[PDB]
């Protein structure tokens, strides 16, 4: 994608910026709702992968005309006073590209308790010497809470940058930006 | 002269604990009957609180009385440090009224800043300021909290005549008691952000609420004058001006601008310092606390 807006989290006493970034990927995430599409991509360019920072800034990567669409509208209300602006401008040469993951885990064994004791009729202590509590994987990655608005739920996204490449491929997005085959400019 | 050993202000500006109910927009001024916002467990348990699926609207109320005597301590050792604390407020007083902090003052009254979590992300907020003399009403402000932003201080006839009437509460020229009712707009079924307890959250009997002190955290977040920056805003007056989200506290004592090293250079040894920082240390004095050895 050619063009790229920065956002840049205004830094806040009243608000951390693990959490300012959160409201931002969850209204981030309603826009992409209420736009749909599959070209719609994000990045980061203040990682840190040492303490699994995010850092402050927010790279949304679309068309000219998305972008400008997207800047006036009622998702960016009632924020403008907590973030800084950028412009819709192109993406310099040269730069690698590298992808925006969700890599879950499946740290909860009782998650799997309850499919593999839903899907199968088990009971409990069959499910229990099935799947031991050792299947828990540890993660490094950096997150942002999120909220749920029908059904409330709160979880944390992990998102992983992956391996820079030197060229890109075709490939779509979710609606929370995250790669599915497509790739992001990383500078 | 020295200052005292023992030393304490009792606050002013008092709020009390602001009460969370729901209800529709355009109801608004109807918005007497509307139903408390109850909070509910769920599944570890979390007690959380959400709006109506047919209610958009979260309405909060609080009252605050505004009281003055600012510069009188609620206990003081020395009699010499205490005159010379009262003459050195008499003459804050006289150069200049309270009228830069009660200008202040009513903007974090017509911004929602009170509402903490509750603000962002609203498309809407407007802020009802009633002044009750007797038991009914006396005057009624209308402000719009998102036009009023978090950043600058403006100007406005209604305002002007607000922070004139905190102004006058602040002098002890007359008693303020105000009613602040606040409505956000966030969608039906949304969560709200009560204040949380040692996950539990803040109750008054069968409402979800905010602390008092929450509310005087957000009234006097004023202090523009710290000397590491200004572009980020105003925060809270401290004496070592700081915040628990950053962990960072400016106004650090090896510069010469907390609020003890101000207060001991005006009082004891007559260096009046800015008039910026003045409106700091008194601010601090209005605030309240424990000060002394």
């Amino acid at each position: 994608m050619d063009h790229y807006l920065d956002i840049r989290l205004r830094p806040d006493p009243e608000f951390p910026p693990a959490q300012l970034m959160s409201v931002l990927f969850g209204k981030l995430h309603q826009a992409l709702v209420a736009q749909g599409g599959d070209r719609i991509g994000v990045s980061f360019p203040d990682l840190d992968e040492s303490r699994s920072r995010l850092g402050e800034r927010l790279r949304i990567h679309a068309s000219a005309d998305d972008l400008r669409a997207l800047l006036a509208r009622p998702w960016l209300e009632g924020l403008r006073d907590h973030l800084q602006f950028g412009e819709p401008a192109v993406v310099p040469h040269p730069t690698p590209y590298r992808q925006v993951s969700r890599v879950q885990a499946k740290s909860n064994p009782e998650r799997l308790r309850r499919r593999l004791m839903r899907r199968h009729d088990l009971s409990e202590e069959e499910a229990r010497k099935r799947i031991p509590d050792t299947v828990a994987r540890t993660l490094d990655l950096p997150f942002v809470t999120l909220r749920s608005q029908s059904t409330g739920q709160h979880f944390r996204l992990f998102i992983r940058h992956g391996p820079l490449q030197a060229t890109a491929e075709e490939g779509g997005f979710t609606c929370y930006g995250l790669s599915k085959g497509g790739f992001v400019p990383w500078f | 002269l020295s200052t005292a050993s023992v030393l304490a202000f009792e606050r002013k500006l008092d709020p009390s604990d602001a009460l969370m109910s729901a209800g529709a927009w355009a109801q608004r001024d109807a918005s007497q009957e509307w139903p408390a916002v109850t909070v509910r467990e769920k599944s570890q348990t979390v007690d959380v609180a959400n709006l109506p699926s047919d209610a958009d609207t979260l309405k909060v109320r609080f009252t605050l009385r505004v009281l003055g005597g600012a510069g009188t301590p609620s206990a003081c050792n020395d009699a010499a440090y205490r005159d010379k604390l009262l003459q050195t407020v008499a003459t804050y007083v006289n150069e200049q009224g309270f009228a830069e902090l009660a200008r202040r003052y009513a903007h974090n009254l017509a911004n929602a800043r009170f509402l903490w979590r509750n603000r962002v992300g609203a498309e809407a907020v407007e802020v009802r300021i009633n002044h009750i003399r007797q038991g009914e009403v006396a005057r009624t402000w209308r402000f719009d909290a998102l036009a009023i932003g978090l950043r600058d201080f403006k100007a406005d006839a209604e305002l002007d005549a607000l922070a004139e009437l905190i102004a006058s509460g602040l002098s002890g020229s007359g008693h303020v008691l105000l009613e602040v009712v606040a409505f956000a707009r966030i969608g039906d079924g949304q969560e709200v952000f009560p204040s949380q307890e040692l996950k539990t959250l803040y109750s008054v009997r069968d409402a979800a609420a905010i602390h008092s002190q929450k509310i005087g955290n957000a009234l006097r977040t004023i202090d523009t004058w710290y000397p590491d920056e200004d572009g980020l805003g105003p925060i809270a007056v401290e004496p070592y001006g700081s915040v628990t989200s950053q962990g960072k506290a400016y106004r650090q004592p090896k510069q010469k601008l907390d609020f003890y090293t101000l207060l001991d250079n005006w009082v004891l040894r007559d260096e009046a310092p800015a008039v910026e920082q003045q409106h700091y240390v008194i601010a601090n004095l209005i605030r309240g606390g424990v000060f002394g050895e």
